[PDB]
């Protein structure tokens, strides 16, 4: 509407890339994160599907997808982590240069910092969904599969919890399946660890718009 | 829309997704008024994945970025257009193009100035968003005018400009998409009556213009317009609900609170966080009594830890240094939860800080304040010597000047007429420095009558609903709540609060649904009145929204009133 009226009232009178590699990494990170998001919700089914399901007929068929998607989610994870770290070092080794006193920064470094912060959060939150479905399944991958597989010993409450916990036909493979979820939880833990301390001396306030636009520059 | 923050974010989103660019990042060029409004409805993270990569201040504009489209949220003001025609004018343009969204309608004289300058070729899209009100909370709107009270009732009130005020407020109705009946007090100031008249024509000139379309159910959306004088007590009273007590007793500048915790190692790490809608403990806890908050945050924290370990495979047999050792063990064992942890540590802290600040002294002030303001004791024994109530507080030398002022102000509001002599002596006995006394006398400018020789103002004729008030330091209910509930029941006299139009449309028998009730008070709004809009939404009938030129704590309201003559 008001655009037409302007172009009518105005006719009655008559580049360089810019941080190309960087916007690449964050596209990559966004894309990987979305990939992981879809992958996670598929590992979800593949797990609850390995409940019963005609024994080893399909068990091997599923455990083939699981440790395949699992390895991808991991490979995608490590790239995201390396792209993030790379940007951190990139930013850190640019502070002193990208500040011209006045307290102000530089649109380059400002953008880098808001991208770096936002995505690290997006990342920890996605992986937390993963961490949750792994432990969620590992708890019942021992309850309604390993323990309830006491159709061999009449052992009641304690002799099935005091025994199954330590060792852990088809009850032999579920062990290999539990310790998978365990080095999964471990990778994640390791990751969450240096991801948490990685927000230290960063942000606390960066997610606030007002804060970013206060440290803007000027003077051409 | 339910929430004003949702509503404002929707306009931003709908506008950003209308920008017809080539699919690269966008640059959001923003005003001071735009900055404030957008900052309150969206985090940076939410702006990033909306396809903007930076936010910039329309002033300054360094770093030229021709690869990206510039989007401007900005006011129809010469100063701004000069920044726009300037970002292009020169040889190399500053963005691939400009997408101009104006906060309210743009005058023709300015439209021309843009058409003649080079910039014209670059401007793709140009709309009028019709939103210039700060969405402070889901149910609270604000005008970002911290001196509103002064500009409006002060000794320059004559030249206030109620035009820009009416349009700002009508903005509330377009972005909310509702066409309300305007209500005002029979005893409104002339300045206010006129504002209410004009607001009715504004929303109506918007409805016959298709800027808002509604169905108009049996019950009607109303927009209540109030002078600060509706209730001069609520702004002053010590209040024991969480939000209200925090902002009073603690140091909360621009919504930022500071505390101290520990990380992996380094202790006394001073965090500054903003109090806001994206903190789930803040919500849910903010309208609760502080004694109850103290212990639910602790409960919620302990339940969270116990649960978050059972989601993995562990168990809490280790308890060192109480809950601090839980916080250490959680940040070590479940790094994933670092942010929930920061959230609990903030409210553990703030909760505790409030409890500590509510000293026996403050309790004394509160007891006195409640007695004066409800005019009876816990007992029910009517209180008649208002000056006697205050004596206890005013001798007490442990009591802040500001606290004494608050009690004194409440006292002259109750007395409704006190001799020049008895008042000058009360102020002398209280050791209140003469410059600080304008907090008392300036109540005249809000229609109070403080000195007996100025002649008393005819008693406010409105029944109080009467409620069950359990807590003995929380017996006062803001008048505005009674206004809300009466309206949510068509039970509010038309003689007491007339409508601009369709008066008989609020007759009385002797989620996304429900009608809206907007309440706007000139000058200042109080956290206890804010709480009321929430209480009354979740209780009966309407959805309530409350606002003012700004939010003022009791300290800030004392400062404002003292400034009315300066």
């Amino acid at each position: 509407d008001r655009l037409s009226r302007l172009r009518q009232m105005a006719a009655e009178n008559q580049p360089e890339p810019f941080m190309a590699d960087f916007f690449n990494r964050v596209k990559r990170i966004r894309d990987n994160i979305e990939d992981i998001e879809q992958a996670i919700e598929q590992v979800a089914q593949l797990h609850t599907e390995s409940l019963v399901a005609v024994s080893k007929e399909d068990r091997d068929r599923l455990n083939e997808k699981l440790q395949d998607t699992m390895a991808r989610i991991s490979a995608l994870g490590n790239k995201i982590r390396a792209d993030l770290k790379q940007i951190e070092k990139e930013n850190k080794r640019a502070q002193q240069e990208g500040t011209f006193e006045d307290g102000t920064v530089s649109t380059d470094l400002r953008i880098r910092q808001s991208q770096h912060s936002s995505l690290s959060r997006k990342f920890v939150k996605v992986m937390t969904r993963y961490n949750d479905v792994q432990a969620e399944n590992k708890r019942r991958y021992g309850e309604n599969v390993a323990r309830q597989c006491r159709v061999v010993e009449p052992s009641l409450s304690d002799d099935a919890i005091q025994k199954v916990i330590e060792h852990g036909n088809e009850i032999r493979d579920r062990h290999k399946d539990i310790q998978q979820l365990e080095r999964s939880l471990l990778e994640l833990h390791e990751m969450f660890t240096d991801m948490s301390t990685l927000v230290a001396s960063q942000g606390e306030m960066i997610d606030r718009i007002e804060f970013s636009v206060e440290q803007s520059h000027n003077y051409v | 829309h339910m929430s004003l923050k949702s509503a404002v974010k929707t306009v931003l989103t709908n506008s950003l997704r209308s920008v017809a660019d080539g699919g690269d990042w966008k640059v959001l060029v923003v005003d001071k008024p735009a900055l404030r409004m957008i900052s309150e409805c969206a985090r940076m993270s939410e702006i990033l994945d909306l396809g903007v990569t930076v936010v910039e201040d329309v002033s300054k504009q360094r770093k030229v970025l021709p690869q990206f489209h510039g989007v401007y949220f900005i006011e129809p003001t010469e100063e701004n257009l000069d920044y726009v025609i300037r970002d292009f004018a020169d040889r190399t343009p500053t963005y691939e193009a400009a997408h101009l969204f104006f906060l309210s309608p743009v005058p023709d004289a300015l439209m021309a100035k843009l058409a003649s300058a080079k910039a014209v070729k670059y401007v793709k899209t140009l709309k009028e968003i019709n939103t210039l009100f700060i969405p402070k909370e889901h149910r609270v709107f604000t005008l970002n005018e911290p001196h509103g009270l002064v500009q409006y009732y002060g000794s320059r009130s004559s030249s206030y400009n109620i035009d820009h005020l009416v349009r700002r407020l009508s903005t509330l109705c377009t972005t909310m998409n509702v066409a309300p009946i305007v209500r005002y007090s029979s005893t409104s100031t002339p300045g206010t009556e006129r504002m209410a008249m004009q607001l009715q024509k504004e929303i109506d000139m918007s409805v016959s213009q298709g800027l808002i379309n509604a169905r108009e159910g049996k019950l009607k959306s109303q927009f209540l317009i109030l002078d600060r004088a509706v209730d001069l007590k609520s702004p002053l009273v010590h209040e024991l609900t969480y939000q209200a007590a925090a902002y009073d007793l603690l140091n909360i500048e621009n919504d930022i609170y500071s505390y101290s915790t520990v990380d992996a190692g380094g202790r006394e790490q001073q965090r500054q966080v903003v109090l806001g809608e994206d903190d789930d403990i803040w919500l849910q806890m903010r309208h609760l009594h502080i004694s109850e908050v103290f212990r639910k945050v602790k409960s919620s924290f302990d339940e969270f830890c116990v649960s978050a370990r059972r989601l993995q495979g562990l168990r809490d047999s280790q308890q060192g240094e109480g809950g601090a050792g839980a916080l250490k063990q959680m940040l070590k064992d479940l790094p994933q939860h670092r942010e929930q942890m920061q959230k609990y540590s903030l409210h553990l802290d703030m909760s505790n800080a409030i409890n500590m600040a509510f000293s026996s002294t403050i309790d004394s002030c509160t007891k006195a304040e409640q007695n004066i303001v409800t005019e009876e004791e816990q007992d029910g024994n009517k209180v008649r010597d208002f000056i006697g109530e205050v004596a206890s507080v005013v001798v007490d030398r442990r009591v802040s000047t500001e606290d004494k002022l608050r009690c004194l102000m409440l006292c002259v509001l109750a007395k409704n007429g006190t001799s020049s002599h008895e008042l000058n002596n009360l102020l002398d006995n209280a050791n209140i420095a003469t410059p600080s006394r304008s907090a008392i006398y300036n109540l005249e400018m809000l229609g109070a009558t403080v000195v007996a020789d100025r002649r008393g103002r005819k008693p406010k004729t409105m029944k109080r609903i009467e409620r069950d008030m359990p807590y003995v330091l929380s017996r006062w209910t803001p008048i505005v709540k009674d206004l809300m509930e009466y309206i949510a029941t068509g039970q509010l006299d038309l003689e007491s609060y007339p409508a601009v139009r369709d008066g008989p449309s609020v007759v009385q028998p002797k989620e996304s649904a429900k009608p809206k009730l907007f309440v706007f008070i000139n000058g200042t709004v109080s956290y206890n009145e804010i709480r009321c809009a929430y209480e009354v939404s979740q209780s009966s009938g309407y959805e309530v929204y409350i606002g003012a030129h700004n939010i003022a704590t009791p300290a800030e309201f004392v400062e404002l009133v003292s400034l009315l003559d300066k």
